[PDB]
């Protein structure tokens, strides 16, 4: 019963372009085990149509997973992501920034 | 270049709350194929890449056959692994399996493989020889006596040097649309003040193909790979691929550093300068 | 093309 936390990147399919239709992606990798709670948050709310990739994992074992809706940015709208997972002891909300 | 053909599939129980959870991938090279999800509404191996629509009933009933038969294996070895290690049958437990092989340039076997894990640590694998086993415990010692006595590497070997490899060519030819192209990256670099003596330098690879990739940082020609942060890659969700490498550097000293990208799809690898 | 048949454990 090895336990790994989850690392977390917030990104976009394409370079974002308020009024331009895009994805809003977030990429959880390096976790075990694989229950894992993620949404893609609106202003703090969760978003009802995210869909996400089937699960997989890497060399050493951990897993990874993408989870994606379509959305058009604004500059009044922030977006983030927020993942609980069995070695988090409590929600991790990690923010979109669009010009990393 | 070398090519690969490759299944993953994690196995986790469920007491209390339903039967155990299968899910099962295979990709070619860094694209996924087909999938098979327990929880899923078709009951059926999926494509999703294109070429593999192509294949007619056949083949998705056998792999669909074969699908379910593994997900059965798996749920007895959840039960075995619980006897095997004495463990209470009121937990959640994970198995997880990789297996496949791969060819080199001239689309010829190089490699096999077939690795097991249990709660996320080795379990068994079969080595490089194909014709033997490496036993991480006591468990999977009971597991490789069996194996040995039943002559369980033989059969692999044959499949991984066979069927597999005959499969992963079928594939690449049916698929060469995608399969055999590079997606040579997009890149470029941004600017970004921290302090009146420090500025983040950032670079970008974006819409690339396959996944292989090396940024790195060099200032004056010497390489940085110490005081550079690079990101793990990360998926486009359109099949390509993304990453950056940052350094923070001394204001000033931008027209010093340097980004260096290789990636297959490349013709030389390219060097990004800081030219005002 | 998977294996035609896996082997308990
Ligand atoms: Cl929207
Ligand atoms: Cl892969
Ligand atoms: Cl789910």
């Amino acid at each position: 019963m090895i336990q790994r936390t989850p690392k977390i990147q917030v990104y976009s399919r394409h370079p974002a372009e308020n009024g331009k239709s895009n994805f809003l992606n977030c990429y959880v990798s390096g976790f075990h085990p694989s229950d894992i709670e993620v949404d893609l948050l609106k202003n703090g709310e969760r978003i009802e149509k995210v869909e996400h990739s089937d699960l997989s994992f890497s060399k050493d074992w951990s897993f990874y997973l993408l989870y994606y809706t379509e959305f058009t940015p604004t500059e009044k709208n922030e977006y983030a992501c927020r993942v609980n997972h069995v070695t988090l002891s409590q929600p991790k909300i990690v923010k979109w920034d669009r010009d990393m | 270049g070398s090519h690969s053909m490759r299944y993953f599939f994690t196995s986790v129980s469920r007491p209390g709350r339903g039967e155990p959870r299968f899910i099962a991938v295979g990709y070619v090279d860094d694209t996924q194929f087909v999938r098979f999800d327990s929880d899923a509404a078709s009951q059926r191996m999926e494509p999703r890449a294109p070429w593999i629509e192509q294949e007619g009933p056949e083949y998705w009933d056998g792999e669909t056959r074969k699908v379910k038969a593994h997900s059965q294996t798996h749920r007895v070895d959840l039960g075995t692994l619980r006897g095997y290690y004495n463990q209470s049958e009121a937990g959640s437990h994970t198995v997880q399996r990789m297996y496949g092989c791969d060819v080199g340039s001239d689309w010829r076997f190089l490699r096999g493989y077939h690795q097991y894990a249990y709660d996320g640590k080795d379990y068994i694998a079969l080595k490089e020889d194909l014709r033997s086993w490496t036993a991480a415990d006591m468990a999977a010692q009971t597991t490789k006596h069996k194996w040995e006595a039943a002559h369980v590497a033989e059969q692999l070997r044959a499949y991984l040097e066979g069927t597999c490899v005959e499969w992963l060519r079928r594939y690449l030819e049916n698929g060469k649309e995608t399969l055999q192209r590079t997606d040579a990256p997009k890149t470029h670099m941004t600017h970004h003040a921290v302090s009146d003596h420090e500025a983040t330098l950032r670079c970008w690879a974006l819409s690339f193909y396959p996944a292989e990739i090396t940024l790195t940082w060099q200032r004056d020609g010497e390489d940085q790979t110490q005081d550079t942060e690079l990101v793990e890659t990360r998926p486009a969700g359109d099949g390509t691929f993304q990453k950056w490498a940052a350094v923070v550097v001394p204001s000033g000293q931008e027209q010093r550093y340097t980004c260096h990208v290789q990636h297959e799809g490349l013709p030389k690898p390219l060097t990004l300068r800081w030219e005002p | 093309y998977l294996l035609m048949w896996i082997t308990q454990v």
